[PDB]
């Protein structure tokens, strides 16, 4: 594919396009 | 980490899978 | 008022922006 | 589920917070 | 729940999220 | 063409980007 | 409503406008 | 106002809320 | 109407609500 | 796991994430 | 169409790669 | 182009119509 530039809401849009019904964790650094 | 470099800099599909369920 | 159906990508949009910085699991097998 | 909480049937702002890490 | 950035878009779905069918302005400085 | 449904979020989305710096409202009870 | 200008069935670019303030 | 600070610092899902319908 | 800020996702969605079923391209420089 | 129906701006949306910089057609109508 | 590979039937991530230009 | 414009500068709906299909 191609490399993203993914902040904020778009990153939880790409984990569910690419995790979809499997699932995901969104674990940002604290 | 992923949240962090896919917003500073670029990361692929590949690497986001690295986070699914 | 009575609140909404959220699928698919609504329903983890709705998650980061309750949740943000403390993040999330979406896990739909659940 | 999430899903079922939320997406089947319906939920509060307060239940997606269920959700939380 | 957690503060947001929230910026164009993002917003008026915020709007949208916190206020739903009981409805919502979207009225920016000018 | 025929233009579309928009529902929910999408609705919001497509006032937001047609009114922009004017702004909007959203009274779905009307 | 809009949800019938435009959910309900369906409207013009145009009419949206009809919303802005 | 709302718009501005929730883009330039950062608001509540509370804060929100005052521009509710 | 009124000029709009769009970058990224929310430009594609742009082309989405303007052009729709007619449908478009979307093409950066390279 | 099974991925999904993708509609309307979801779909452009998806499109986008996967091509990014070498951008893509929408051309529903084929 | 890809409204016929992907939003009435159901596709690849690798399909919606054969529309990429 | 119309990608790097609406991005650094501003572009309006009609402009973005010189790209529909
Ligand atoms: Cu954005
Ligand atoms: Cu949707």
């Amino acid at each position: 594919f191609v490399n993203q530039h993914l902040c904020g809401s778009h990153l939880v849009e790409a984990l569910y396009l690419v995790c979809g019904e499997r699932g995901f964790f969104y674990t940002p650094k604290t | 980490g992923i949240v962090e470099q896919c917003c500073t800099s670029i990361c692929s599909l590949y690497q986001l899978e690295n986070y699914c369920n």
